RNA sequence: ACGAGACUCUGGCAUGCUAACUAGUUACGCGACCCCGGUCGGCGUAACUUCUUAGAGGGACAAGUGGCGUU
């Protein structure tokens, strides 16, 4: 299974509420803004947390979400 | 006005189409640089089946190759990859001259002088190199220049006003002279991080395009804004009509072409095939390329495709 | 004048076959002897399965040496015959046109992935209390 | 002269750091400089059993000890290098010097 | 000019399958016809990735068990080989239509499985899967060659040869026929 | 050298060299708070520093126990006389240090004090000095015939993974008393600081920052300057 | 807060980057044999990292599409 832990959605979602105009659908220019904005010693969490930016990003493109 | 049709596609590739180059030394050649790591030279033929073929694939990057420019005499070629490194192509042998290092980030676009003997590059980092033709830096800005991303750098097409425009993410379109290498003219006033700049062939007035979907026009002589039109979505490409009086921009899904005299639409480049009924989301335009005589018109998509465009009437 | 010459490698579990593919007449040579005199020869016909699926047309403005060494018999087999597929591709798609690459490519592909694209299978590590990767001792009670 | 050094350390990041400052005194001196050339590595590996009776489910530990070694060759007499290698040493990293 | 993949010196076309329940797990016609038995595999990977593999590659590896053969399966591709030439031999008819009507003659199509607690004895018939009438048909060729061709003069590659030509009229003189018939015949028992 | 050993057998022979003497000076200097050495290698020189509490004791008047130290180690390791000089240096942050308050916890249940009053003390002591979390782990005949252990843990420890490796200082200790023998664990998480002395230069693998942006302005009016 | 996860080592690839007479490749010359070319882990020296070695980086994240699911 690949659920995401609560590091990973915390962090996407301080992410996504606090850097919001400087993002995008796109998984590499927003993987190149999370590894500017923040500080993340590990790759795979780069990318993790990347991966559910661009899910939120495709997700507020809807609608609103409630955190 | 007048009617765009289209008259076929360019399958090939495996990646969004980055950037689309061609001359007037070769009407029959179309070179793209794609998502992957290939830069593919197309052979036109106008066939029923298809429109071009390709002819030679151009490797030796190692990531995403995001900008490509063909030089004056038509037998080089410069390509901006993510690698950090750049390549200066032959079109005979598919070899690679010289290689530029000295980028420790993403770049972003390459540019060819009007001259043919200057470099210009920006990347991800702060930094604007100036190169050689021989793979050498003569004087880089590092301290004042943007404050984050460089997205495009652009010369202009006479020696009468040599300068350079620039845009980048900080909302901060800027012009730097070619001889002191500084800053001249400043322009603010642009909501949203930017994605290009195009210079008109007269080298009198610039376009800008950005995030907001506003195609913001300056001038070069003079600091002065023209006017700022609406565009609809995100605009990623823009380009100017060398004979005619047009300006053209790669607005999401679709390409919206405006008259310069009189400021109206000419024509709404959508997506005609409509199929993706199926709760699916249109594939977005990232570059887009006119020909030498005004008169066929490449734009590059996220589809593997790069569509090609005719003038009817 | 110009020298055309390519030179790739191929692999199956740790035996490394490299080719070599420069102009000159049709031969095709692996450690000095012809793809006939290779042991075993029961699998003469995995040997000279790319050559009787590509004809010996396209082979004829090219000559091919093969340098192998390591792995066992099969994968030397496999590697030699991935590496003489991938060299002639190299050829084809540096000097010649890549719609012909692209037309050995496809068909290639559509026969067997395995002749451009290598196969990522390694042996495992043996772990304590058994006397192999996954099988442990036998267990006894009372 | 045809001048070796011979470095061998335990950690990899010191002896990386030790043998940029080397070959950048080498390239700041304006002298012909071979490149590091990078031997392969060894491990030393002690495997013994984890408890000190003879009790317990058979577990093993398994120790590892990584050395790697690298050689950079030099055009000099051999004051400059001494002059160059007693410049800035680290701690973990030997350093080991010999003319043919 | 690959203009047929002739399987070592046999034709892969003109050959029938006649049981249309097992038209897509029997790989022999157009596409998976190569000159070898013998592959890279990566076949077993997943769930139903084994179905498109060939049959002979198939029979030449469930050929090999008991200990002392596994892993030799060059020894069993050239047993195959001689046994499809002794097919070709005897029969004059081409050894791949033998060996899928082998295949097809020899599969079982309903089966009892044992239902209660662990030690009565009861069973309850059932239908069979395409697949695994297949693999049983393999598995009792295979076996009752290996059981013929055991402590006797008799090679091993003329055993497998007169398995498959047995097999394929249903004379009830091979293992496998005899096999498929009892299990058919404890299956009707108690439907 | 005519001999000139393997590779391999230098680095095991220097390895042992480390761990005899650490050995040495642990059981000798266990009054002054010993924390270990550190052997640094010159060309025709070696010098062993010693890191303690009380750089003041180690000396004794006018250095004769540091002279008697140099004199032993000379004629134990088999070494060419006035080639060792040993140097002594008190250590900052003696709260951080596991071996330390390990030595510290030792003798003040050697001079007979209750077990919770000084581990209640050094742990008060630890996490005075500006700690993550630590614990103290006791076992022994405590106060009976039979054997028990008391855990004090409070603050933040981690178990697993790398970072056990250098964010935690374990050291292990027994204690000589009249009853029996009583055992010491103690285990300090050092706090993340990017200045190198404190703690280590990594972050935590699950801890995650980010920057706060400016205050950008947005013009309603586009608007264009000419400056230098 | 701990455990899990996160972390560390190894395997799987990059014809791109950094360098190899204690690792090689390709050209050239000499030498041996056969009938004009082939073989040589025979000898030696003009480039290079395709093999090997090992450092920094890259790459995979359920990213894209279609169904099921409070969507």
């Amino acid at each position: 299974g690949r659920v995401r832990t609560k590091t990973v959605k915390k962090a996407a979602r301080v992410i996504i509420e606090k850097y919001y105009t400087r993002l995008g659908n796109d998984f590499h220019t927003n993987k190149r803004v999370c590894e500017e904005i923040a500080i993340i010693p590990s790759k795979k969490l780069r990318n993790k947390i990347a991966g559910y930016v661009t899910h939120l990003m495709k997700r507020i493109q809807r609608g609103p979400v409630r955190g | 006005t007048e009617q765009m049709t289209l008259r076929g596609t360019l399958k090939g590739h495996n990646g969004w189409v980055t950037q689309i180059a061609t001359t007037p030394q070769f009407p029959d050649m179309i070179l793209s640089a794609s998502r992957d790591k290939t830069i593919i030279m197309w052979k036109l033929t106008r066939d029923e089946t298809n429109y071009g073929i390709p002819q030679r694939a151009l490797r030796g990057h190692s990531h995403f190759v995001s900008d490509v420019v063909i030089s004056s005499d038509g037998q080089f070629a410069l390509s901006g990859s993510w690698d950090g490194t750049l390549r200066l192509w032959d079109l005979t042998t598919g070899t690679t001259t010289r290689r530029f290092v000295g980028h420790t980030k993403d770049v972003l676009s390459v540019a060819f002088s009007s001259d043919n003997r200057q470099i210009v590059s920006g990347s991800r980092d702060k930094t604007i190199k100036l190169w050689n033709t021989l793979g050498v830096c003569k004087y880089t800005v590092q301290d004042e220049s943007h404050s984050e991303w460089v997205s495009c750098v652009r010369f202009s097409p006479n020696s009468s006003n040599p300068i350079i425009v620039s845009c980048g993410w900080d909302k901060l379109v800027k012009v730097w002279n070619l001889a002191n290498c500084k800053l001249k003219t400043n322009h603010i006033g642009h909501t949203g991080y930017l994605n290009t700049v195009t210079v008109s062939p007269d080298g009198s007035l610039c376009a800008s395009g950005g995030k907001d979907g506003q195609a913001m026009l300056w001038d070069l002589n003079e600091g002065k804004h023209l006017y700022t039109l609406d565009g609809g979505d995100i605009i990623n490409a823009l380009c100017f009509s060398p004979n005619r009086y047009w300006l053209c921009a790669a607005t999401g899904p679709s390409i919206k072409i405006w008259d310069l005299e009189g400021k109206i639409i000419v024509d709404e480049l959508k997506q005609e095939v409509i199929s993706t009924s199926s709760k699916a989301e249109p594939p977005q335009c990232t570059s887009l390329a006119w020909s030498a005589d005004g008169q066929t018109l490449f734009a590059g998509y996220t589809d593997n495709l790069v569509r090609v465009w005719q003038v009817t009437i | 004048g110009p020298l055309q010459s390519v030179q790739v490698f191929g692999r199956k579990k740790t035996a490394t076959a490299v080719a070599h593919c420069k102009r000159g007449n049709g031969l095709i040579k692996v450690n000095g002897r012809p793809l006939e005199m290779i042991e075993p020869r029961t699998l003469q016909y995995k040997l000279l399965e790319p050559v009787l699926l590509l004809g010996k047309e396209r082979f004829a403005g090219v000559d091919i040496r093969v340098r192998v060494k390591g792995g066992g018999h099969v994968a030397q087999i496999y590697a030699i015959r991935q590496s003489i597929s991938k060299a002639l591709v190299a050829y084809y798609q540096k000097y010649v046109d890549e719609a012909s690459k692209k037309e050995i490519k496809d068909i290639l592909i559509q026969y067997d992935r395995t002749l451009l694209v290598a196969d990522p299978r390694r042996c495992e590590s043996k772990k304590f209390g058994g006397p192999g990767a996954r099988a442990r001792y036998q267990k006894s009670y009372r | 002269h045809r001048i070796r050094i011979t470095l061998t350390s335990r950690n990899v990041k010191s002896l990386e750091k030790v043998c940029a400052d080397l070959i950048r005194g080498a390239k700041e001196k304006n002298l012909k400089v071979k490149g590091p050339v990078r031997m392969p590595t060894k491990t030393l590996r002690i495997t013994t059993r984890k408890t000190p009776c003879g009790e317990g489910s058979k577990t093993w530990d398994r120790f590892q000890m990584r050395i790697h070694k690298r050689l950079i060759d030099l055009h000099s007499p051999s004051e400059i290098v001494k002059q160059i290698t007693s410049i800035s040493i680290e701690p973990g990293v030997e350093v080991e010097v010999t003319i043919a | 000019t690959p203009d047929i993949k002739l399987f070592g010196k046999w034709s892969t076309d003109d050959v029938q399958i006649n049981d249309i329940s097992l038209q897509d797990y029997i790989a022999v016609k157009e596409k998976y016809a190569k000159y070898l038995p013998h592959s890279a595999g990566r076949y077993a990977a997943k769930r139903f990735r084994k179905a498109q593999c060939p049959i002979v590659e198939r029979l030449t590896n469930s050929m090999m068990m008991h200990g002392r053969n596994n892993g030799k399966k060059l020894m069993t591709v050239r047993i195959v080989k001689h046994a499809f030439e002794i097919i070709h031999l005897l029969t004059g008819e081409n050894p791949l239509q033998v060996l899928v009507n082998a295949i097809i003659n020899s599969g079982p199509r309903e089966d009892s499985t044992r239902i209660g607690r662990a030690g009565t004895v009861r069973r309850q018939a059932v239908d069979v899967s395409p697949l695994r009438r297949v693999n049983q048909a393999i598995w009792l060729l295979c076996t009752g060659a290996r059981e013929a061709a055991f402590r006797n003069i008799k090679t091993i590659a003329e055993c497998l040869a007169d398995e498959l030509i047995n097999a394929a009229k249903g004379s009830s003189n091979s293992y496998a026929i005899k096999k498929k018939d009892e299990l058919e015949r404890v299956a009707k028992s108690n439907r | 050298m005519a001999v000139q050993i393997s590779k391999k057998r230098k680095f095991v022979a220097d390895g042992i060299f480390k761990a005899e003497l650490n050995e040495f000076l642990t059981r000798e200097l266990a009054e002054d708070g010993y924390s270990g050495v550190e052997v640094r290698v010159t060309p025709t020189r070696t010098e062993i520093i010693i890191l303690a509490t009380r750089t003041q004791n180690v000396l004794g008047e006018k250095g004769r126990r540091i002279r008697e130290l140099t004199a032993v180690v000379q004629k134990r390791f088999g070494f060419p006389e006035g080639s060792v000089e040993l140097y002594a240096e008190k250590v900052a942050t003696r709260g951080l240090c596991a071996i330390a308050q390990a030595e510290s916890l030792r003798y003040k249940l050697l001079g007979g004090l209750a077990v919770r009053r000084a581990c209640y003390g050094v742990l008060r002591f630890i996490m005075e000095s500006g700690a993550k979390g630590c614990e103290v782990v006791v076992s022994g005949k405590l106060r009976g015939q039979r054997a028990k252990s008391m855990k004090f843990v409070d603050g933040l420890m981690i178990h697993s993974g790398d970072p056990v490796n250098y964010y935690v200082d374990t050291a292990v200790r027994h204690v000589l008393l009249r009853q029996g023998v009583l055992g010491i664990k103690v285990k300090i998480m050092l706090p993340w600081d990017p200045s190198g002395k404190i703690g280590p230069k990594k972050p935590l693998p699950d801890h995650v920052s980010i920057v706060e942006p400016k205050d950008e302005i947005l013009p309603t009016t586009p608007i264009s300057e000419q400056k230098g």
